[PDB]
DNA sequence: TCAATATCCACCTGCAGATTCTACCAAAAGTGTATTTGGAAACTGCTCCATCAAAAGGCATGTTCAGCTGAATTCAGCTGAACATGCCTTTTGATGGAGCAGTTTCCAAATACACTTTTGGTAGAATCTGCAGGTGGATATTGAT
DNA sequence: ATCAATATCCACCTGCAGATTCTACCAAAAGTGTATTTGGAAACTGCTCCATCAAAAGGCATGTTCAGCTGAATTCAGCTGAACATGCCTTTTGATGGAGCAGTTTCCAAATACACTTTTGGTAGAATCTGCAGGTGGATATTGA
């Protein structure tokens, strides 16, 4: 019977809201935007988490580490975007090197 | 005495997309200063849009103009579906 | 008798690191530089050993980030090794000068 | 102490960043940047230690420093 | 009727404090009003975060001064605590 | 009944500190505002804007004007290192730019 | 009304050479006026799709030079002087 | 003569009564036929207070001759003196404008 | 090309630091039951925002011409890269003790409410008045010679 | 080193757009009296942070070539600045109609405030595994000859 269940949702509805509340963002807060930006959040986790999952098995690995995550926002437009200036700790760097630089 | 994340909310996600991949605790943080980070813009954007129009609530309308304004297009897309997908659901049954 | 020509293991190196994530600097060397610049400002601190790892990993994060800049500088007059002038101007245009 | 970043550490970061090759004068400059860098974190992190009343800096007091610094660091509590 | 505030009043009182010679046109005035308007939410921001981490639900002086050393440069952070302080102390002076 | 004192006088300031402790609790920046944080924020304000008002009219009068206009507010925000950072990422309409030009560019 | 096409060419060689003058340049390659007017569009668009967010928003058919306020603050291009 | 500055001359006059002012330079009507255009193409329908198209033409401006002061940092970098597309290409690149 | 010196790339293997999976139990999250109050309709004053009309000259557009700047080419120092060689800080681990981040209750001091009463500020409405041009001779500045 | 062609530079005027005072009317600071709540003191408690060795073990600090990169010199072809002739189209003024922002006024959903009831996470252990770190062997990538 909680929230989440209702909106169909894995991310926690409850606590979404009552984090909004608490963080004086407003005074008032409606019925909707808990649920809202609980799925917005889920979504995002669940695009990130596809994309290093597939990092993983790329590199012929089970379990999700930072690299993975970097290596997933960095390979992605948008999602580089969004996170330009964010780093991700133990994270590293894309391999690239500059066409100049390479031998003859 | 208690500290709460979102750790269990982002490995039952990571079930659905990937039911037989894992991740490491340090995964683990960076997911979880995401999904902090992610919600303090949306929530800080829809507090400022419902103080420019002088609203003293924050409704699913401040969160879906907020998330058009922070997300590039194709994420903004999908997440502006994602989210009135859950608050239709939400109302009804 | 074998010697590689210079700028190959340079690459080489540039191959690897890439590749790696673990961080460059040597942790006891650099737990001390934070320590003393953090005395400047309050005597007597005390840090969480994650206080020190966030530094760290803020730190060379920013700097490898700051290099490719420099590089691309040094690259844009047609240069190949990176002076001083082109973190100045890395800098200057970031705006962190 | 900041003669403990030693020349070939800042190579490996270097090349990290893609360097081919370096000049001579590179490791001197690069220690004085990395100065800056640590002297404006760590002044903003102390401060929030400072307000908190603490005598020990948290990995918080340095995630909301790097924060405002314009440097999000994911990892380490946000 | 609509009616809107601004600091207008004020940056004149000040501005003839220093400079009792001098006038100001409409123009700069509404900058010197972006400026005010803008110092004052990059303060209250920094006082609301601050007073957040503490899990203090109260944003007193104390909080609006580590702001300021936070946001302000230098020299000017020092004038500014010195200010503020004074205006405190004598202000709880009765 | 009792003689009505503005807290900007109790204070002995000229910026509003009863505006300011509104804007402060109308702005959700926290459940609760003390006594003294209007009062400290808007000494901190008025410092601060008697600061670029001396530059900026010092600019004016060189530039042998009476009246600042955004090109003085300019002049003095940008000539002044402190200033210049705490609105390094700020635009003044019509501020226009401070002279310089690069030596490269020079006739030799 | 008659319809809007290729505006982004009311950037003249002219008035961009004096933006460059402002900002110091004393040289301009042939090739530099098509870049511009490259950036000045992109610059234009992503603004102006922050204002008319706000407009739409808060419901109106017109944009303010508020909405544009708060559209340039949030890329990091606060402006002082119109209001806010 | 007749008589003739020689190049570079009339530039540097340019510089100094350009950074000597600050009054908006492009024209005015077609700036805001260009807000009107790039605004349509988002949104049919739309009106514009004339201090909305005055706010754009300052950012505008401001960001542009910022634009070009790091881009001739970038030409005198590789000794030049005349900018050229691949040195506004830089300035974005490391101010973070683009990858 | 040849020959050989180090570099990588594999497939396989076993320990072990983490990652999982268990079993509770107090802080949330979900219900029900009354207020409370946004902030949508519903007009509807009355700002401005489109939209000509018309004239005028500030400027954009093209074109000619050739100064001098951006490439291209060509070296010759020397500055960095590649390499052993030698030793010394950094890394790795437990103690072992102690400074000190959390809770634990007190409650006095400081705040958040409700009116109830005063005014400091914000619209227009008159009163000023810096200068934005407009015109001239110094003063330079440039560029030819 | 001297002008001649032009481009500032600095005062001296003078009537307005555009500041600067003027008054009324509130919207909203200021009192007072109460009802709450916040968040400091004084007293512990484990945590987890420094010291302290105590050795090895890479990893760093040094000189020794010498490869090849950067900086200094020319040498043009032709791009891009300066100067001019033309006449287009932005600017500057002035209405005018009417789209659409803001006001006031109601007035239900929808949200907050309050006890209760029930459920879900977070936490301190107990039970396994995904690969890290080696191995040995087999082509690679580099280079010298
Ligand atoms: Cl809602
Ligand atoms: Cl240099
Ligand atoms: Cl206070
Ligand atoms: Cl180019
Ligand atoms: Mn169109
Ligand atoms: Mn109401
Ligand atoms: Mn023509
Ligand atoms: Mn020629
Ligand atoms: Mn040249
Ligand atoms: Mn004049
Ligand atoms: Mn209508
Ligand atoms: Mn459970
Ligand atoms: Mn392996």
């Amino acid at each position: 019977k909680t929230r989440s269940s209702r909106a169909g949702l894995q991310f926690p509805v409850g606590r979404v809201h009552r984090l909004l509340r608490k963080g004086n963002y407003s005074e008032r807060v409606g019925a909707g935007a808990p649920v809202y930006l609980a799925a917005v959040l889920e979504y995002l986790t669940a695009e990130i988490l596809e994309l290093a999952g597939n990092a993983a098995r790329d590199n012929k690995k089970t379990r999700i580490i930072p690299r993975h995550l970097q290596l997933a926002i960095r390979n992605d437009e948008e999602l580089n975007k969004l996170l330009g200036r964010v780093t991700i700790a133990q994270g590293g760097v894309l391999p690239n090197i500059q066409a100049v630089l390479l031998p003859k | 005495s208690r500290k709460e994340s979102y750790s269990i909310y982002v490995y039952k996600v990571l079930k659905q997309v990937h039911p037989d991949t894992g991740i490491s605790s340090k995964a683990m943080g960076i997911m979880n200063s995401f999904v902090n980070d992610i919600f303090e813009r949306i929530a800080g954007e829809a507090s400022r849009l419902a103080h420019y129009n002088k609203r003293s609530t924050i409704t699913s309308r401040e969160i879906q103009t907020a998330v058009r304004l922070l997300l590039p297009g194709e994420l903004a897309k999908h997440a502006v579906s994602e989210g009135t997908k859950a608050v239709t659901k939400y109302t009804s049954a | 008798p074998h010697r590689y020509r210079p700028g190959t293991v340079a690459l080489r190196e540039i191959r690897r690191y890439q590749k790696s994530t673990e961080l460059l600097i040597r942790k006891l060397p650099f737990q001390r530089l934070v320590r003393e610049i953090a005395q400047d400002f309050k005597t007597d601190l005390r840090f969480q050993s994650s206080a020190v790892m966030a530094l760290q990993e803020a730190c060379e994060a920013y700097l490898v980030g700051l290099f490719e800049d420099t590089n691309l500088c040094a690259i844009h007059a047609q240069r190949v090794t990176i002076m001083p002038k082109d973190i100045q101007l890395a800098r200057r245009i970031r705006g962190e000068r | 102490n900041i003669q403990g970043i030693t020349k070939p550490a800042i190579r490996r970061l270097a090349r990290r960043g893609g360097v081919k090759r370096i000049s001579g004068l590179i490791y001197e400059e690069t220690r004085g940047v990395l100065k800056v860098f640590l002297e404006n974190v760590i002044r903003d992190a102390v401060t929030y230690t400072e307000h908190a009343k603490r005598k020990t800096v948290t990995a918080m007091d340095v995630v909301y420093a790097l924060k405002r610094q314009g440097r999000t660091l994911y990892g380490f509590g946000g």
